[PDB]
């Protein structure tokens, strides 16, 4: 019994009308108790869930008139009726009928206006060099949408191996993403190649922002 | 009603852990207990349930040969025991009452964290962050364990155009980096250091970033 939710991420504006679906691969109806065994939960960041519909579409005791569960058999809805602040978090489908199966869950962020990243890159430090290792750190800060790739080229040959790769969570005050990109390698290796690039893909630019430094 | 879980565990590859969830508020054999895997970035994994009443476990099929759910009725308390620990079993894990009218999970526990590595704990690294309107400074913490480590700018007095990237756990030991962007007209003019903390090894560090 498959639980799927889509979308997997939903920018939202406060105030507004926000949607969400669940389906499941088997029927959730029990016809002897014309019951849809299908939750609902929030789980903001760093606290436990909490449920908030059951029998997919009584709300729990306290929870808010603003949220809605709604449908049967095998498709389900959550209904934010006007989204404030404290509602952005993962919200996720869990089916009883057999077994306790949750879905993947849906992501509220707050959608603003494109921004393209702004890409730094930074050659090691001396102290590392000293120590015999030696990292390249590229930031993507501050950009939106979510989606981006990040490529390195060293020498004008693209370099895949040795890349860590870090992002941040929507920031609450600007609502922008962020990327970090660390290459490593040995002392011995930085100082055989000239060249290192950072290289960026996001949907505000129709080529690839570049940055990079020399030696 | 309340579920209070045990404190973080860390643990290396094959050991054992158990987690407790003490239970307050309610006739603790009326209710299942349940337990959910939630790994650092990703969603919740139902692991199976434990009748309070008879006792009996019931496991999903990820989770047979290796956990256990037991209890201590008397003391409302419910323990999740894994053995062989690998790195996958790194996660927080729930515990969370069953409620009948719904079949839902609607008490929680706060949750435990377990993270399974061969690390000892070890001090990180820090290194600076230098280039080559506004300029974009960083510093490195790379090599550490376990977490957390807290970074800080200027002992705290620079506050805007700061954010730390969430460590990544790689080949064992954790790196993060942070970042802060400040006016070119006031960099190197006025100084731009990073505060660095690591409480499991006492680290303490500070790094002046310099042209
Ligand atoms: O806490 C619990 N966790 C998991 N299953 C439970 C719990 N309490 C009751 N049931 C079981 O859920 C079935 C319907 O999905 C019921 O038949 C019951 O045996």
């Amino acid at each position: 019994i498959v639980m799927s939710q889509s979308p997997s991420a939903l920018p939202v504006s406060v105030g507004e009308k926000v949607t969400m679906s669940c389906k499941s691969s088997q029927s959730l109806l029990n016809s002897r108790t014309r019951k849809n065994y299908l939750a609902w939960y929030q789980q903001k960041p760093g606290q436990s869930p909490k449920l908030l519909i059951y029998w997919a579409s009584t709300r729990e005791s306290g929870v808010p008139d603003r949220f809605t569960g709604s449908g049967s058999g095998t498709d389900f809805t959550l209904t934010i009726s006007s989204v404030q602040a404290e509602d952005l978090a993962v919200y996720y489908c869990k089916q009883s009928y057999n077994l306790w199966t949750f879905g993947g869950g849906t992501k509220l962020e707050i959608k603003r206006a494109d921004a393209a990243p702004t890409v730094s890159i930074f050659p090691p430090s001396s102290e590392q060099l000293t120590s015999g290792g030696a990292s390249v750190v590229c930031f993507l800060n501050n950009f939106y949408p979510k989606d981006i790739n990040v490529k390195w080229k060293i020498d004008g040959s693209e370099r895949q191996n040795g890349v860590l790769n870090s992002w941040t969570d929507q920031d609450s005050k600007d609502s922008t993403y962020s990327m970090s990109s660390t290459l490593t390698l040995t002392k011995d290796e930085y100082e055989r190649h000239n060249s290192y690039t950072c290289e960026a893909t996001h949907k505000t630019s129709t080529s690839p922002i570049v940055k990079s430094f020399n030696r | 009603i309340q579920l209070v879980q045990s404190g973080p565990e860390l643990k290396k590859p094959g050991e054992t852990v158990k987690i407790s969830c003490k239970a307050s508020g309610y006739t603790f054999t009326n209710f299942g207990m349940n337990w959910v895997k939630q790994a650092p970035g990703k969603g919740l994994k139902w692991m199976g349930w434990i009748k309070t009443y008879t006792g009996e476990p019931i496991y999903v099929d990820d989770f047979k040969g290796r956990f256990a759910f037991s209890l201590e009725t008397s003391a409302s308390t419910a323990y999740l025991q894994i053995n062989t620990l690998k790195n996958e079993d790194t996660a927080t894990y729930f515990c969370a009452r069953g409620r009948p009218e719904g079949y839902v999970l609607d008490y929680w526990g706060q949750g435990t964290s377990v993270t399974v590595s061969s690390a000892k704990t070890t001090p990180p690294s820090v290194y600076p962050l230098a280039p080559g309107s506004m300029v974009t400074l960083g510093c490195l913490v790379k090599g550490y364990f376990p977490e957390p480590v807290t970074v800080t700018w200027n002992s705290g007095s620079l506050s805007s155009g700061v954010h730390t990237f969430p460590a990544v756990l790689q080949s064992d030991l954790y790196t993060l980096s942070s970042s802060v962007t400040v006016p070119s007209s006031t960099w190197p003019s006025e100084t731009v250091t990073c505060n660095v903390a690591h409480p499991a090894s006492s680290t303490k560090v500070d790094k002046k970033i310099v042209p």
